[PDB]
DNA sequence: GGCCTATCTCCCAGCGGTATGCACTTTTAACAGTCACCCCCCAACTAACA
DNA sequence: TGTTAGTTGGGGGGTGACTGTTAAAAGTGCATACCGCCAAAAGATAGGCC
């Protein structure tokens, strides 16, 4: 249940859109799964360097076959991108690695937040569990761990239409508006680069490159369309009130509000905080009859910062680590 | 000028218009007679007549339903959400008004306390006709001034009558609460 | 004034005409039903009877009587509970009103059943009132339900109470003959009170003066093969007697009754005093003023709720009005305040609280009902007559067991109420929880009261998120928690059930009547499949369960006292910082990157509360004699009823408890005390008895130093495996040796005997395996045998040969395989292999030792189990065949849709509580919608995974229980005190010889019967004797008749084994 | 029957909230001739609420 | 112990009721499909599908 790029024209246009003309060509580009090949040859012919990250060891000879030049432009390494810094305890098998060791071997170092981008990542999201991957990336972003410990990395992966529509949603199309949309729209800047049908991509399974031709008929029976997303983290995200030590309370507030959607903000604030909800909602400049659905994400951030900035009371929250 | 259906003209239902229009007919045929039997005759006529007239009146009421539908559509084009909120507020006010009227009618039709008349109330009830004035408010003012001019010697009889009416009110009140326990208006008791 | 008075009179007469009209007018208008109205006392075919005879109301109410008058939906059972509660609450007119309102409507008439009419007919069977009884009979015949025995019984009670004409009763009893209603069926097998049958007798005596009921005097005897000797008249028996006199046992009953009539016990805390002020008095005063404000608020809210729900009962709707009138207001408010007090800072779930509030209400109702009736006095009389058998200086003419003496005397019936249906419990708990949240209110800012005037709730409703799911919990305001910890409470509060009894517990005579005097207790403490176990227990023949009931009564009769010398040392450590390796927990304040320091304090704050509770309860019972009741789960394992102060637990729990009656050591007791000390030391486990005794003689000075100076000395007793028990044995042996005569010294110290692994012993006995019966001590030898050493050696061999392959889990574990981890793995594999849960414990040891890398623990445990399993397959022969056959039979039974059921050799039936997920139902409301599993759902089907891996250990558990019961019953006749704690048998040091004889002989007599072959003939009759589907019965019949062949091992040799139990 | 897919410790432990659809009761506004609401200070009462 | 508010009578007015057909709002209590992924180990086995 994996997929790659095996054509030449599509590889060519992806290679041209991956690197812009003003951008530095020696900027390190990390490909999260080169697969059998084809795409990496196009990236090499584009002019930029590559760091290859392949989950399956089976492809490691062919990927080593290219790059016979001693320039170090190819630099194939065996690991998996989404299993980086596993939180669960256990022996780190060769698919799993630590970000520290990998970025020590690559030779890349730390750059502060208010500075230019260190790297660029091209890749693709898993077929199942896109929500889990996005949640793990959000946890790594809000609290600077795993990849995001050094600087401000982009991702240029692919996403499905359902998860794309559940993200980027707002008041106006109110039905799909949920917590993950809010955290991602605050977290970074989102743009759309390219869209393609799923038939153009190859299909792959554990036994071999997927030989079922009626599986193409299943691809048309699903009629899924894939989107390319650029996610560049925002410079002013980590406000004095919203810090890596305070992100769990914000997540709890968002999950509490988007649970019981039809209620008002005051009703949820009665459970969340001991302070007066009318004071808070008049302070941010909004009304009591407002529902949580028609509230923009920046007002969610402003509400959290308005609660957090008050220093008159000793207790402002009813979230302890017990609730975890 | 009203969002409610009172300001426009609502079409009366076709069968309902038939039952409405038959009423003046038998009112004129039987002058000063009780409508108690007029409407009974109307209902007997409607039960006796065949269903073909009911079907054609259904078609007529369907046409009026379509024209009412387009009237409501153009009204909703005219309506604003603030006007919808005002309409809902008027509906709640109408519900409160009809609840108050219904509870007042239930209080009046059933046994109700009529609390005792005080000494000045007895004086008003007795000597209102004797006082002369251009307007009733002037007559009440003159009665009030005379009552303030009265000494306690004449007021003793009025206080005695007020006390007697208090006694009869208290006895009637115990009898009423016993009777209303027998009727079961548990809301119509003293709280303690 | 005349005209005004005349007008008032005309209006007044008009109002009388209106009220007469309203009395005359039938209540057929819904707009009038919208208003609260009076109580109501009075179709094409349904209304045929009521249309004429009721209008011409009979002048004589005796005419039109009875025949002369010629799985539930869930909502219906709520109405039945409503009527059954209105019977108790003395509000029959309310139930009559609701019945007539539901009878009027065509939609509401369908769900009424005959029992709902019969409840009201019984309600007016009392207090006379022929009119309403006749009206209910009219309504029943309008419905069309033919009357039953209980309606005739109600009519007979009514005429008996009003004592009307006897000719009419004779006419009533010329009816009911030529029909099948037999008269003696009224008096037995029908749930009616004693006054009811007395009044029916008064009627029948006037009708038929020769009517006498059958007496049924003599009770039967068990006369089974294994239980013939214990119930035999021809024998020499010396039953034990308690040391206390009769008057003291008479006085202790009154103390227990006073403790159980109230539902609380207050115990002084063992925490260090805070008599210096430090502003704890300000907190203590604020607590008092707030706790009185909340009480007034709760009373007002309760009255408003009751006055609303009464109006809801009017207008023809069901509500919970009679349930809130079952208790006084002060008791409900007091219970709510107690529940708010015992609330963790984290908070609990809504459904848990709700349930808690419902169960407590039912318990207090059951206790209070016996006060308003006369069963307490009858219990006092029977108890004072019963205490003569169990006491000194009071002789019975013939010796008999306590149950036999209890029933030989006239025993009160002691009738108890059937439990409420589940929806009523859930709604009542939810309503009381909502009242608690919406009644309590608290100031916002406590440090500056005059600054702020805002009022906030005490309890908040919040969501805890786990995976997709959300759990609604109730969380206190943190300022309330800080105030509670800042003040020091000098008192803790327990329930009466959670505290040990102060009198001998009541004998076990039935699966419902039992241990506690007034509170209700059931034999089987199983939440899963709760009804089926009880139905099987009440279904069985009456003589089947005498052995289990007698053994449980014997275990309950044991007298206990507290070892205060150990207690002093334990609280000395407790009040200080303490020592955590011995077992006394350190305070959380002493303990100290943020999440780690938050969690480490959390765990010790969890443990120290339990330690404090146990220590405070132990200090409360420091100088008193007490008894612990017992019951058993579905497998037969016997557990005490109190939750935390049971004698089971850790070393510190067993160190504080000893016997209250003493027996002299005799010639050989002190040798047994020395051997027990060496056994608890943990050394010399591979040695004969004489070597152990010689070692004890060599360490005499060390144990004397450990006894005289426990903490200031050389501290030898800390190095033992179980330190506190070793210290207690040290004190006892020191007192024994320093006495003048070593014999004739009274010792109150238990002595333990236990096998290595009784599961392996039972497999070796069943299969007659020679190698297994040598490996565990069933063959006589001069040196003990240890299974754990052999298992460890085999696992080491397998690990060493696996390590050469390069597997990480094999080579990480080097020098780490020890006896303790092998012991835990084997105990997990043999016992409790169902849903492997000892792995956590298996983890703990591997985590505890420091040399091991911690992150590798999770893969390590899963490895170890596999190895020991394979080892147990290699060493033992019959275990493989027996486990395979039991597993296959469980599989093939579960595939047919039937849960596994069998019968123990002692007659106790066992069935397994494993079934798939049931339909969960929801209740809506204001704060939250709650969800609950509905017990007893038919659509539930067997869970093959749990019904396969459960059968082999459960059978061994039942065999363990049977052997313990036989040993207890045959040690009672010789005058010995017997206790069973976990896998260990406890007896006084003087008798551990003679008990060791009995424990062997019964093992030869239990296993001299075809245990496996009786299963082979019973399971085919229960399961494989059905013609509905022979297709799988034909396959299952061979494996049900496939019993493994026995080996070559002589069982009688176990009689001569001297290390079988050691 | 053979391939492949999904799951596991605590028994405790239990999930909550929205939107849709469907068998059944009640139940109102529309017309009218003509008597009930509602007002006004005066003072008093006073049961009820805090 | 301190505060509240609606009755008791005054008249004129408008405004709604008592007699009723019509036919649809309108309200209740169930049953059931569908969102939420709060972040997270390896292996053996049994069931389900082709």
């Amino acid at each position: 249940f994996k997929r790659y790029v095996t054509d030449r024209r599509l590889a060519e246009t992806l290679a041209q859109i991956y690197l812009g003309k003003p951008s530095r060509p020696p900027h390190l580009l990390l490909e999260c799964n080169p697969g059998p090949g084809i795409l990496t040859q196009a990236l090499l012919e584009a002019g930029a360097k590559v760091v290859a990250l392949e989950s399956d060891k089976t492809f490691i000879p062919h990927l080593e076959s290219l790059g016979k030049n001693l320039d170090g432009k190819l630099r194939v390494i065996h690991c998996d991108f989404f299993k980086l810094d596993p939180r669960s305890g256990g022996v780190i098998k060769p698919p799993a690695m630590s970000s520290r060791g990998l970025f020590k071997n690559l030779g890349i170092e730390a750059v502060p937040w208010t500075a230019d981008i260190p790297l660029k990542v091209v890749g693709m999201f898993p077929s199942r569990g896109e929500k889990r991957a996005l949640w793990k990336l959000a946890y790594d972003l809000y609290s600077c761990t795993s990849i995001y410990k050094f600087g401000r990395i982009e991702v240029n992966m692919f996403i499905g239409e359902k998860e794309f529509q559940k993200l980027m949603a707002d008041p106006g199309n109110p039905d799909l508006y949920h917590v993950l949309s809010v955290i991602w729209q605050l977290a970074c800047e989102i743009k759309v680069l390219h869209m393609e049908p799923w038939s153009s991509f190859d299909i792959y399974t554990r036994k071999g490159p997927l030989e079922n031709p009626k599986r193409r008929e299943l691809l048309d029976q699903l009629q899924q369309k894939l989107y390319l997303i650029q996610m560049i983290p925002r410079q002013n995200l980590f406000t004095k009130n919203l810090t890596p030590m305070n992100y769990n309370i914000f997540f709890h507030l968002l999950k509490h509000c988007f649970g019981r959607r039809s209620a008002t903000v005051i009703d949820h604030l009665r459970s969340l905080t001991p302070l007066d909800a009318r004071d808070i909602l008049m302070q941010i400049g909004k009304q009591e009859d407002e529902k949580v659905v028609n509230m923009h994400p920046q007002d969610f951030k402003t509400l959290f910062e308005t609660i957090e900035r008050s220093k008159d009371c000793a207790y402002k929250w009813l979230y302890d680590e017990t609730l975890e | 000028s009203s969002v409610l259906a009172s300001s426009p003209k609502k079409p009366v239902s076709s069968y309902l218009r038939f039952s409405k229009e038959q009423l003046p007919i038998f009112k004129a045929q039987n002058p000063d007679a009780k409508t108690t039997e007029l409407i009974r005759r109307i209902a007997q006529r409607w039960r006796e007549l065949p269903d073909s007239k009911k079907k054609i009146y259904q078609d007529a009421y369907r046409a009026e339903w379509q024209v009412y539908k387009e009237e409501i559509s153009r009204f909703k084009e005219q309506l604003t959400p603030s006007q919808i909120m005002s309409l809902e507020k008027e509906i709640m006010d109408k519900h409160l008004k009809r609840k108050a009227m219904t509870k007042k009618k239930e209080l009046t039709l059933l046994g109700k306390p009529k609390r005792p008349r005080s000494a000045y109330n007895v004086y008003v009830a007795e000597r209102f006709q004797e006082a002369k004035g251009d307007s009733p408010q002037e007559k009440l003012k003159t009665v009030k001034e005379n009552w303030k001019n009265l000494s306690d010697s004449e007021k003793e009889l009025y206080i005695q009558h007020a006390k007697e009416d208090e006694t009869r009110y208290h006895n009637e009140m115990k009898s009423w609460e016993e009777q209303m326990i027998e009727v079961g208006r548990k809301d119509l008791l003293r709280r303690t | 004034w005349a005209k005004i008075l005349e007008k008032d009179k005309r209006t007044q007469q008009m109002r009388m005409q209106r009220l007469k009209a309203k009395l005359q007018m039938p209540f057929q208008s819904g707009e009038f039903k919208a208003l609260t109205r009076r109580l109501q006392v009075e179709s094409k075919q349904m209304a045929g009877c009521l249309e004429d005879c009721t209008r011409q109301a009979p002048e004589s109410p005796w005419e039109e009587q009875l025949a002369r008058l010629l799985q539930l939906s869930g909502q219906q059972q709520r109405l039945l509970a409503f009527f059954k509660c209105c019977l108790l609450t003395d509000q029959l007119p309310l139930a009559h009103h609701l019945l007539v309102v539901h009878h009027g409507q065509r939609q509401k008439r369908k769900l009424l059943t005959l029992d709902m009419y019969n409840a009201v007919m019984l309600g007016w069977a009392r207090q006379g009132a022929f009119k309403e009884l006749v009206y209910v009979l009219f309504m029943v015949k309008d419905a069309g339900l033919t009357p039953d025995l209980l309606s005739y019984a109600a009519a007979l009670q009514c005429m008996g109470r009003q004592d009307q004409d006897a000719g009419t009763i004779e006419r009533c009893l010329e009816q009911m003959s030529q029909e099948g209603l037999k008269l003696q069926a009224l008096f037995t097998a029908v749930l009616l009170s004693e006054e009811d049958r007395a009044t029916v007798l008064k009627a029948v005596h006037k009708v038929k003066p020769t009517f006498s009921l059958p007496p049924q005097l003599p009770p039967p005897v068990n006369t089974s093969k294994l239980l013939r000797d214990v119930y035999a008249k021809d024998g020499r028996v010396s039953y034990p007697k308690l040391h206390l006199p009769l008057k003291t046992l008479q006085c202790l009953f009154e103390k227990q009754l006073h403790m159980e009539l109230a539902s609380r016990v207050c115990v002084v805390s063992v925490e260090k005093p805070t008599l210096p002020s430090k502003e704890v008095k300000h907190a203590r005063k604020t607590l008092k003023t707030l706790r009185d404000q909340w009480e007034k608020a709760l009373c007002r809210a309760l009255r408003e709720t009751k006055n609303r729900l009464e109006r809801e009962v009017y207008e023809g709707r069901f509500s919970l009005y009679p349930f809130l009138c079952l208790l006084d207001e002060r008791e409900v408010v007091r219970m709510l305040l107690q529940v708010l007090q015992a609330l963790p800072a984290q908070g609990e779930s809504f459904t848990t609280l709700a349930r808690e509030l419902s169960a407590r209400t039912f318990s207090r109702h059951v206790v209070q009902r016996q006060r308003v009736s006369g069963q307490v006095q009858a219990l006092q009389n029977h108890y004072r007559k019963y205490l003569c058998l169990l006491a000194s200086d009071a002789e019975v003419p013939e010796p008999c067991l306590p149950r036999q003496y209890w029933e030989e005397l006239g025993a009160p019936e002691a009738l108890r109420e059937q439990p409420w249906p589940l929806p009523v419990q859930m709604e009542l708990g939810k309503l009381l929880a909502e009242m608690l949240v919406q009644a309590t209110q608290m100031p916002c800012s406590l440090d500056k009261p005059h600054r702020s005037s805002r009022l906030v709730p005490v309890l908040y409703h919040v969501y805890s998120f786990r995976n997709v799911q959300q759990i609604g919990i109730l969380k206190p305001h943190p300022a309330y928690v800080q105030l509670l910890e800042k003040a020091a409470e000098p008192t803790l509060t327990f329930e009466a059930v959670d505290v040990p009894m102060l009198c001998p517990p009541l004998p076990w005579t039935s699966p419902h009547s039992g241990a506690f005097l007034l509170s209700p207790t059931k034999l089987m403490r199983t939440v899963e499949g709760a009804t089926q176990h009880q139905e099987l227990l009440e279904t069985c023949p009456p003589t089947a369960l005498h052995g289990a009931l007698d053994a449980l009564t014997q275990l309950g009769n044991c007298a206990w006292r507290v070892n205060g010398r150990v207690l002093d040392l334990v609280l000395q450590l407790f009040q200080a910082k303490g020592c955590p390796q011995l077992g006394v927990p350190a305070p959380p304040s002493e303990a100290p990157e943020l999440a780690h320091c938050q969690k480490v304090a959390r765990e010790m704050h969890s443990l120290r509360a339990e330690a404090l509770y146990r220590l405070s309860l132990a200090q409360h019972l420091r100088d008193r004699v007490f008894w612990l009741p017992h019951n058993m789960d579905f497998r037969g394992r016997t557990y005490p009823c109190p939750p935390h102060f049971n004698h089971l637990g850790s070393d510190v729990a067993r160190a504080l408890l000893e016997f209250a009656q003493g027996r002299p050591l005799g010639p050989h007791g002190l040798d047994w005390l020395k051997i027990h000390l060496v056994n608890l030391t943990g050394l010399k486990k591979r040695e004969p008895l004489r070597k152990r005794l010689a070692f004890a003689e060599e360490v005499m000075d060390d144990i004397l130093d450990s006894a005289d100076q426990p903490l200031t000395g050389r501290k030898w007793w800390m190095g033992a495996e179980e330190p506190w028990q070793t210290l207690a044995c040290c004190m006892e042996v020191a007192n024994a040796v320093r006495a003048s005569d070593p014999a004739a010294y009274v010792s109150h110290l238990p002595v333990h005997q236990d096998g290595s692994c009784n599961g392996l012993q039972h497999y070796a006995a069943l299969g007659r395996d020679s190698v297994g019966a040598a490996s565990v001590n069933l063959e006589p030898s001069d040196v003990p045998q240890d299974v754990y050493s052999g298992v460890a050696a085999q696992v080491e061999v397998f690990r060493r040969q696996d390590a050469q392959r390069g597997m990480r889990v094999a080579q990480v574990l080097e020098g780490f395989i020890t006896r303790k981890v092998v012991k835990q793995t084997v105990m997990t594999v043999v016992y409790g292999v169902t849903r492997y849960g000892g792995r956590l414990q298996i983890e703990k040891r591997l985590r505890e030792l420091s040399d091991f890398p911690q992150e590798f623990v999770w893969e390590a445990s899963h490895y170890l189990v596999r190895q020991v399993f394979k080892s147990l397959q290699e060493m033992f022969s019959g275990t493989r065949a027996i486990q395979h056959w039991l597993t296959e039979s469980a599989r093939l039974i579960s595939h047919m849709g039937s849960v596994v059921e069998w019968v123990t050799p002692l007659g106790v039936p066992v069935i397994q509580p494993y079934r798939l997920d049931s339909k969960v139902k929801q209740i809506g409301g204001g704060i939250q919608s709650i969800t609950y599993t509905h017990n007893g759902d038919i659509s539930r089907k067997p869970n093959t995974r749990k019904q396969k891996n459960g059968f082999p250990p459960n059978f061994i558990h039942s065999l363990d229980s049977s052997h313990m019961m036989l040993t207890a019953l045959h040690c009672y006749r010789k005058g010995l005190t017997f206790v069973s704690v976990h896998d260990c048998y406890w007896t006084h040091a003087a008798d551990v010889s003679v008990m060791n004889q009995v424990c062997r002989e019964q093992f030869v007599r239990l296993h001299s019967e075809p245990i496996l072959q009786d299963l082979s003939r019973f399971l085919v009759k229960r399961f494989c004797s059905e013609p509905q589907k022979i297709l799988e019965a034909s396959q299952l019949k061979e494996t049900l008749q496939a019993v493994p062949k026995p080996g070559a091992f002589d069982l009688e040799q176990v009689k001569r084994s001297t290390y079988f139990f050691s």
